[PDB]
DNA sequence: CGTCCGAAGAGATTCAGAG
DNA sequence: CTCTGAATCTCTTCCTCGTGTGGTCAGGACG
RNA sequence: GCAGAGGUUCUAGCUACACCCUCUAUAAAAAACUAAGGACCACACGA
């Protein structure tokens, strides 16, 4: 469980790209089959996504890379 | 999904293609059948069919036979929700002008053809005959012709002249005309007349007609020829009511319109009788009229219960229509009420929450959970599941509940921290539970206060409402840096009555080993809550990098202090726990906490303080009782002195000694010292009285009174809400304002006499009336406020821009009301403050000034400190995050994107309910003196005189800085001399109210030059001293022989030669105007500085805000120097005396018309700048603008502001203003066109002008130079380039009718377009979609 | 008062007037203002658009909440429709721009 | 069985004083 | 005699949400 | 399971937001199940 966003905003400097980043990291836990990289305390997508983001290796550089590397391996997959 | 919105006039064709159909019965349904009417409003085949994909007949029932009409009616079949966009159109037989375009303020109609609205609406009401075409006749095309002069133009012109009349023959005019041809023949009449209301008409029609040869319109579309139906889904038949299918709404208006048109086009197949049509014609122009527009002539056409029945403008405009109704707030969903209680065991962080309420606004999320975990298949099954509220049920809603953050909303959400989110605790009950911190944040009291909640749906919204809405993340209000969720009420009392001492308490002496000690003390009985006794405490300070470092030490101090030092974090030093610890007090405590600590210790240290504030609260007992409350001893006595007071003035009034007015000061005066000299006696008795000793004799203690410590302490109460119980209530006024002559005397814990009481509810009613008011008056001022703001947001990071105001703590003749640390506090220099040592970077350029930066200014003794205003800002369509400043919410620089304008609005409206609505200079402390231009020539006294008028002294200090500002009126003389020190408590300058010195620069012999004795200045006899006194006469008093020659006074030396300003080749003369007593007559020497001629001589509550922001004019304005120069007179005061200002280098083309009865502080001798005042009294702000600048203007309107909120105790950091203010002067309009597409009379938003020339300027072309004008708020916010925003705001009619008539698009772009519109708002999160958006255009 | 989805009104607003006829509670237009305030627009669109009006919108997010992915379809106001109509109904043409 | 009848301010509009 | 400033007249709101009630075009008879 | 019909119940049930199976012109071995409408003006009251 959470009760604030600080150490997430001193993370992510901007306060509104973090909602975006981690609204985008709960959007793949939930539609897809994404496992949470920290393992959950019975914690909801959106609050364990702050969690991620709480130990710096969740941001928007990261996961963007992340997901172009999907994507490029998505294509890749038929050779 | 779509792009800009445009709005444009509808033409005839367009309407035609609008339509499926054309509505021909009057009549709506059959009461036979709720079928539709085969031809009426509403209509199958017209609008679509009743019921989902069936048709009236009922042949095709099925979704495949969707597209195909039917064949024995011919109706379409398809959605029902299709019939919600099908329209219809009204062929009308005659056509009718809008009324919108017809009877606007401008009358677009009128002003289009130059005619006054008189004769238009005379023609259209069939009273008076146009003339088309007149060709070869007296009468032209736009000419007046009633009854009898159209019968007698037509017994004798019965050529082919014709000459129509009605709505149809100003059709004819607008199609005559050629929009073109009008503005090329009005360009030359517009360069050639110089009359300016003459030309500012000329501009005014030729702005109409650009606006129509623009935009796609043509003028003719004015006049409505087929009339638009809406979808029948949107005006329906209204419930059954049984069957009564009733309701005075727009049916009723298209069932007349119908009616009329019917009746008209049997006349006109009829050939009817020209009477009969030309009156039915006139009812049927009435019928569209209120229609459209109903209340918009002089009768409102009434249906049922006699009441003007909605029309369709009556739902565009006003609370209950369309915009404010449903478009810029609207119901919502997954939303409950219930009254709210305080539940202390939560955590700010979360909120109780019933059960109920969770399981039916979170319905959706279980029937999710259910149907994921297989508890029901269905949706139906996991319906009648909720229904059954089976265990299981509860079950899966603790999983729905565990971090979906939900929106408390208070009703009246006046600022930002109204709606908070919070994590839900189910709790059993039907009460939220709301967390006692955030209570004053709300401003929600637990007296039936209820307020809504609101779940948040989607990962986004969730996220969002964790991130930004938490309690936890709002600490410190949007309007200033001090903590919102400050301990207030009974938590402060109890950490008050913990943090004291007796004198002598159970346990006191021993030394502690630490709290723990302490509380083991505490709790076992044996000692004391608050006995002094040395504790040993480990304090820790991170005073280094970073790292915490420990200091341990015996800090004399009482248990209940310490106590309170396990609560508070680490970081946080003893010495902030170590005094009474009131509400101030508590409000630094958290401000430091925040300040040093950040957000999650600060949020853990004031769950834990509430929480033992309210346990020694409780184990206070802290009650209230008639012993509480003292009556002093010496109440009785004076109230005798009193009483023998009023006797003696009375006595003195009944001989005649004094009169009413000045027995009735006496008497109030008298009273005041009374009610003064018992309210101190009310306070020593409530806290001195106490006597307790210390083991020894005798000593005297700080009291422990249940009323005095909940009143010192902050909690709850003030001086008079204290003095009103056993003080004397004091002098109550009556309704009108004027104080009641006797007072109150008795206080509440005594009775109250019957007149007491009844002067005491005149108080209260007329207290309780202003409230009434004022919470309206500010709601409204809020609304204005947000709707002037709204498109301002942060769009950048910086600008490079080195402008900004320089900012000074405010003295307003007393002390410091402000100091520049808590002014310039979180906000961003524009250039390096210095200290005393030149060439100091004390502080760079670009660094944010934190408490840090802060409190090395105050102990560098800075005086001003430039700063980067929002004004100043030179960002378009935003301002950068450098050029605000501070969150005020947060510890950083705003972030770029957030929302400023609305905070900024919310923050200045919110205090509205808060608001009210109705000699010599000393030096006060030891300091030096120094004036700031100043011209000064030695008297023969040895004093000081000043020769400048805006003389005005500053009180420096041995730091540097400015302890005192007095303003010197003219000829005030000066007993000390510059940079001398004085010592507090004697006057250095002093002067005559009612007398302005004409003192001369330069001694010497004066001659009286054109002075007569009998024609100019009459020689007046004396009755005082004897010896009689010139005084020269007044110009409007004395005749013209006297007043055509000029007084002066030209100064000599001994051998006649006349004597030159130093430095000047003007000879040293001095005017000597009307009422001018001069006691020295000719043949008298005058020493430097002596006088010549003795020249004889509001509102701070919500209207004084509401006229600033408004930018209204003040009833006296004062006079400002448009031009530098030398002053000049024309006329002999004929009705309006006009003055002039002539430069020395420059031409002087101003002349200004003043009246006589406004004093003049200037001479014809003396050197005036430009804005320099001229009269006395208010200034208005434009003149501010237009001669001071745009930076004077925005510190005199932010420093008037900011005055009348002193008064009432609410401060409001000025950053807010100052974005108000720019959103105010947000126009600009171009003197010189130059080479830029702008006119010259055209008005532009400075964004426009300032990107065109700065874009002509990037190249060797030179940009248009601009006027920038300042306007207010309620006109600021309708004249913007978005019709859509000014629609929502006021006047709607007419912000449509001006957008349709220039056919001008919006194009978005602002939070409430966005808001309207209903997609993403360029404020928080979806600033970074709508950039993006922006960027891939 | 607590609401989840109900019968709605003329223009669409769902919460149909809150009262025994079972409703939401009126988001005025303060409370949209002190969303602005916040860097709240998601929230703040989910419910002034998804929440309250767009039949599209609602049913989706309906659907979506039961399935389990909490996605806002945004479509548009049905109350900005109602606007538009009664705007051209007076004679004044109001559209947008694809 | 269906069908036809106060208050408060701003701005436009007269309206007026003075050469 | 034609505009100038000034009085006159007309428009446009004048908080923000709740909860109980109650009253509302009303065609009417005839082919 | 997206265009229709039938089935064991209960008139009718084809995803209508909606619940099971069959196929493209034919009707039954089968238990948990069902419905998709609804304004304004006034009064009083609460914050
Ligand atoms: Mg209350």
């Amino acid at each position: 469980a959470r009760v604030t966003v600080q150490d997430a905003v001193e993370k992510i400097g901007n306060r509104f790209d973090l909602v975006l980043v981690a609204a985008r990291r709960a959007r793949q836990m939930q539609v897809g089959g994404k496992d949470p990289l920290v393992p959950e305390e019975n914690d909801k997508t959106t609050v364990i996504a702050l969690r991620e983001i709480e130990e710096g290796l969740i941001n928007n550089q990261i996961l963007d890379v992340r997901e172009r590397q999907e994507q490029q391996e998505q294509e890749a997959a038929e050779l | 999904e779509f792009d800009a919105i445009k709005i444009a006039l509808a033409s005839p064709d367009m309407i035609r293609s609008w339509s499926f159909g054309e509505v021909k019965k009057p009549e709506t349904i059959n009461y036979r059948t709720f079928k539709p009417e085969r031809d009426g409003l509403f209509c199958a085949r017209i609008f679509g069919p009743v019921k989902d994909y069936e048709c009236l007949c009922g042949k095709y029932k099925r979704l495949k036979h969707r597209g195909v009409i039917c064949e024995k009616c011919g109706v379409e079949v398809t959605q029902t929700k299709v019939r919600r966009e099908r329209m219809g159109h009204i062929e009308l037989a005659s056509p009718t002008a809008h009324i919108w375009f017809l009877k606007s303020l401008p009358s677009r109609i009128g002003l289009l053809l130059d005619m006054p609205l008189r004769d238009i609406e005379r023609v259209l009401y069939f009273e008076s005959y146009v003339v088309i075409e007149g060709g070869m006749t007296n009468l032209e095309r736009q000419q007046i012709l009633t009854e009898e002069q159209y019968l007698d133009a037509l017994e004798e012109f019965g050529d082919e002249f014709d000459a129509k009349m009605g709505a149809e023959a100003i059709q004819a005019l607008l199609k005559s005309m050629d929009l073109e041809q009008e503005c090329e023949q009005l360009r030359e009449e517009l360069n050639e007349t110089n009359s300016e209301t003459k030309r500012k008409k000329l501009t005014k029609r030729i702005k109409l007609l650009e606006a129509f040869v623009q935009s796609g319109n043509k003028p003719e579309w004015m006049i409505l020829t087929v009339l638009p139906v809406l979808p029948p889904d949107l005006r329906p038949l209204v419930p059954l009511d049984g069957g009564r299918f009733a309701t005075s709404d727009l049916n009723d208006l298209y069932r007349r319109v119908i009616n009329r048109n019917n009746r008209l086009k049997r006349l006109l197949d009829l050939a009817a009788p020209d009477i009969i049509v030309r009156n039915e014609k006139r009812m049927l122009q009435e019928a569209v009229d209120a229609l459209l527009d109903n209340g918009r002539r002089g009768r409102a056409i009434t249906g049922s219960n006699k009441r003007p029945l909605k029309s369709l403008a009556d739902m565009i405009k006003g609370k209950q229509g369309r915009f404010r109704q449903n478009l810029l707030g609207k119901r919502v969903d997954y939303s409950g009420r219930s009254v709210i209680t305080v539940g202390p065991y939560l955590r700010l962080h979360q909120c109780g929450l019933p059960k109920k309420m969770a399981l039916e606004l979170f319905k959706p999320f279980i029937y999710g959970k259910l149907e994921l975990r297989g508890l029901a298949t269905t949706i139906k099954a996991a319906k009648k599941m909720v229904e059954r509220e089976e265990a299981v049920v509860w079950d899966i809603l603790d999983e729905v509940i565990r971090e979906h953050p939900v929106l408390l909303n208070r009703a009246p959400t006046l600022h930002r921290l109204g709606i908070q989110a919070f994590e839900p605790v189910l709790i059993e009950g039907k009460a939220i539970q709301l967390h006692p911190l955030v209570c004053a944040a709300y401003n929600a009291d637990f007296d039936g206060d209820q307020m809504a909640v609101h779940v948040p749906l989607t990962l986004e919204a969730q996220l969002e409402a964790r991130a930004l809405m938490m309690s936890t993340n709002n600490i410190l209000s949007p309007a200033n840096g001090e903590p919102i969720i400050v301990p207030s009420q009974d938590v402060v009392l109890g950490l008050y009555y913990m943090t004291r001492d007796c004198v002598n308490a159970k346990g006191e002496g021993m030394v502690l080993t630490g709290p723990k000690e302490a509380e083991r003390l505490y709790r076992s009985g044996l000692a004391s809550l608050h006995a002094r006794v040395k504790v040993r405490i480990t304090e820790y300070e991170k005073d280094a990098n970073g790292e915490l470092v420990a200091k341990t030490s015996l800090k004399d101090t009482t248990v209940g202090r310490a106590i309170l030092w396990m609560i508070v974090p680490k970081g946080l030093p003893y010495s902030i726990v170590n005094q009474a610890l009131g509400k101030k007090a508590i409000s630094k405590m958290l401000n430091t906490c925040y300040r040093i600590l950040g957000l999650k210790p600060t949020v853990i240290f004031a769950d834990q303080i509430m929480y033992t504030g309210f346990a020694y609260a409780a184990r206070s007992g802290a009650s209230v009782g008639i012993d509480d409350m003292v009556i002093p001893e010496k109440k009785h006595e004076i109230i005798s002195e009193a009483e023998a007071e009023v006797a003696e003035i009375q006595e003195q009034f009944q001989s005649g000694l004094v009169t009413a007015g000045e027995r009735y000061n006496k008497v109030i005066d008298i009273w005041a010292a009374a009610n003064d000299r018992v309210s101190k006696a009310m306070m020593d008795n409530l806290q001195t009285e106490t006597v307790i000793n210390r083991d020894g004799q005798e000593e005297k203690q700080v009291s422990f009174n249940s009323i005095y410590m909940m009143a010192d302490s902050g909690a709850r109460g003030s001086a008079a809400q204290i003095r009103q119980l056993a003080g004397m209530r004091g002098l109550m006024a009556k309704p009108d304002g004027s104080i009641i002559e006797t007072p109150i005397t008795a206080n509440f814990r005594e009775g109250l006499n019957v007149l007491q009481y009844f002067i005491s509810t005149h108080g209260a009613r007329k207290g309780l009336a202003d409230t009434a008011l004022k919470t309206a008056n500010s709601g409204y001022l809020t609304r204005r406020l947000v709707d002037v703001a709204q498109d301002l947001v942060v769009t950048e990071d910086d600008c490079g821009t080195h402008e900004g105001i320089m900012m000074t703590p405010v003295i307003e003749g007393g002390d410091v009301k402000e100091p520049l640390r808590d002014r310039v506090l979180g906000r961003v220099t524009a250039e390096d403050v210095l200290k005393p040592g030149t060439a100091d970077i004390l502080v760079p350029r670009n660094t944010l000034l934190h408490e840090q930066w802060c409190d090395l200014l105050e102990e560098n003794s800075v005086d001003a400190v430039k700063v980067r205003s929002v004004v100043s800002c030179d960002t378009d369509f935003g301002v950068c995050a450098h050029c605000y400043g501070r969150d005020l919410a947060r510890g950083h620089i705003i972030n770029k994107g957030e929302a400023i304008g609305v905070i900024a609005a919310q923050s200045i409206g919110e205090p509205g309910t808060q608001l009210t609505m109705r000699s010599s200079i000393q030096v006060k402390n030891k300091g030096s003196i120094k004036l700031s231009n100043v011209k000064s020539v030695v008297n023969s006294s040895g004093k000081l005189v000043i020769t400048s008028r805006n003389t005005e002294l500053k009180l420096i200090d041995e730091f540097g800085r400015t302890k005192e500002s007095y303003k010197v009126p003219y000829g005030a003389v000066l007993a000390k001399g510059d940079g001398e020190q004085v010592a507090g408590g004697e006057t250095v300058a002093n002067w005559d109210p009612h007398t302005m010195p004409v003192i001369t620069e330069v001694s010497g012999f004066v001659r009286f030059t054109d002075m007569i004795d009998g024609q100019t200045i009459t020689r007046q006899t004396d009755e005082l001293t004897g010896l009689s006194s010139l005084v020269v006469l007044d110009s409007a008093e004395r005749t013209a022989g006297g007043k055509d020659l000029r007084p002066a006074l030209k100064i000599v030396d001994a051998q006649g030669n006349d004597v030159l300003i130093p430095g000047t080749d003007m000879p040293a003369q001095y005017f000597l105007p009307g009422k001018a007593i001069v006691q020295l007559e000719d043949g008298v020497q005058i020493s430097s500085g002596d006088t010549l001629a003795r020249i004889p001589q509001i509102t701070g509550g919500l209207p004084r805000v509401a006229d600033l922001f408004e930018a209204r004019r003040p009833k006296e304005p004062a006079i400002l120097a448009e031009i530098s120069g030398i002053v000049s007179f024309g006329k002999e005061t004929k009705g309006k005396r006009r003055l002039v200002i002539t430069p020395v280098d420059g031409s002087d083309p101003y002349e200004e018309m003043i009246p006589k009865w406004r004093q003049l502080n200037v001479f014809e001798g003396e050197r005036v700048e430009r804005g320099d005042v001229i009269s006395d009294g208010p200034e208005a702000p434009h003149d501010i603008l237009r001669l001071r600048g745009v930076h004077a203007v925005t510190r005199y309107i932010v420093n008037e502001v900011q005055d009348v909120y002193r008064l009432q105790g609410v401060k409001i950091n000025d950053k807010h203003i100052e974005v108000i203010v720019r959103q105010m002067l947000r126009k600009a309009t171009i003197v010189n066109a130059g080479s830029s597409d702008f006119l010259e009379g055209e008005q532009v938003e400075y964004s426009r002008v300032k990107i065109a020339n700065r874009e002509l300027e990037a190249n060797g072309k030179v940009g248009a130079t601009y006027s920038r004008d300042l306007l207010g708020i309620t006109k600021a916010s309708l004249a913007t380039e978005s019709f859509i925003s000014a629609a929502s705001f006021q006047e709607t009619t007419r912000v449509l009718t001006e957008a349709a008539v220039a056919g001008k698009r919006d194009e978005l772009r602002g939070l409430k377009e966005n808001v309207i519109v209903g997609r993403l708002i360029p404020a928080g999160t979806g600033y970074a979609y709508h950039q993006d958006r922006m960027r891939r255009r | 008062h607590a609401r989840s989805t109900g019968s709605y009104s003329l223009v669409t607003q769902q919460p149909l007037g809150g009262k025994a006829q079972f409703g939401g509670q009126r988001f005025g237009e303060m409370e949209v203002w002190a969303l602005e305030a916040y860097g709240a627009a998601y929230t703040l669109q989910e419910m002034l658009t998804v929440k309250s009006d767009d039949v599209n919108g609602r049913t989706k997010m309906y659907k979506n909440i039961v399935d389990g992915n909490h996605q806002m379809e945004p479509g548009m106001p049905e109350s900005f429709n109602v606007l538009l109509k009664e705007i051209r109904s007076l004679g004044i043409n109001i559209e947008l721009e694809d």
